[PDB]
């Protein structure tokens, strides 16, 4: 995406027709899982030092508070992404299980389930993936401060 | 610069110029670090709204660099952050990060 996204936010592109677009959008790539286990390790180290020094002395240093907040925000972004992906894979399971057709676009689906076929523009303002993107941007901006 | 030091009026000026440049190079390095931080952050934030913004400010890497750099001299408008859609959370985070 360094030179810009290829498809417009209005268009939905999927690898195979039976799959739900949100499964394609919210799936974890390999580098993202590397970042995830990385954040888990950093959080383990920080919680170990918290348990050792104790919360009272741990909170005194403001930079340690900043680091704790950054790690928790990364965790929150990935949790919202995973909730979006759980709804995605559940709608995908419904579509693959109950309806039969060649292409999904021609089919009419139950509305609560059909919502997961919409493109970027139609998305509800409180979608968990939107929260994920925002918190992830904030977390990157804050993580660059560890220099 | 090869000619000015001969002038008693302009010599000391140019000497102080060399001095302050040598000094502020370090703060320029630190500002490069923080600027790259914010650039990558806002780029990752806004990259998906290529055709859903007022202008194309934070859509790509180079254009995000241009916008954020020109923001140093106040030559960048604040409408670059606004979105066309109703994703209020993303544009609020954009306001916060830019400020
Ligand atoms: C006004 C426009 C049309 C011309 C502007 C030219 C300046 C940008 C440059 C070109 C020639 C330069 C001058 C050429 C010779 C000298 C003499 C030099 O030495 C002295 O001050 C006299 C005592 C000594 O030489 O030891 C000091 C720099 C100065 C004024 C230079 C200063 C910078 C100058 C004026």
């Amino acid at each position: 995406r360094f030179e810009g996204i290829t498809t417009l936010p209005n268009i939905t592109v999927t690898d195979y027709p039976k799959q739900i677009f949100r499964v394609k959008t919210t799936q974890f790539t390999w580098t993202e899982m590397l970042i995830m286990v990385w954040v888990l390790g950093m959080m383990w180290s920080e919680c170990k030092e918290l348990w050792l020094e104790g919360p009272r002395e741990y909170i005194l240093q403001l930079w340690n508070v900043l680091d704790f907040g950054m790690l928790s925000i990364f965790i929150a972004a990935f949790t919202a992404r995973f909730l979006a992906f759980l709804q995605a894979t559940k709608a995908q399971q419904y579509v693959d299980s109950y309806v039969q057709e060649s292409d999904l676009s021609e089919v009419t689906l139950p509305p609560e389930i059909q919502y997961f076929t919409y493109a970027r523009d139609k998305w509800l303002p409180s979608d968990p993936q939107i929260i994920s993107e925002g918190l992830y941007a904030i977390a990157v901006v804050l993580s660059f401060s560890r220099i | 610069a090869y000619i000015l030091p001969a002038n008693e009026s302009f010599g000391p000026l140019q000497i102080s110029l060399g001095r302050t440049v040598k000094d502020i190079f370090k703060f320029m390095v630190l500002f490069i670090m923080v600027f790259f931080a914010f650039m990558i952050g806002m780029f990752i934030l806004y990259s998906y709204y290529l055709g859903a913004k007022v202008n194309a400010a934070f859509t790509t890497v180079e254009e995000s660099f241009k916008t954020l750099f020109w923001s140093i001299f106040g030559l960048s408008e604040v409408t670059s952050v606004v979105l066309k859609y109703d994703h209020k959370f993303i544009e609020n985070i954009g306001y916060v990060l830019y400020g």
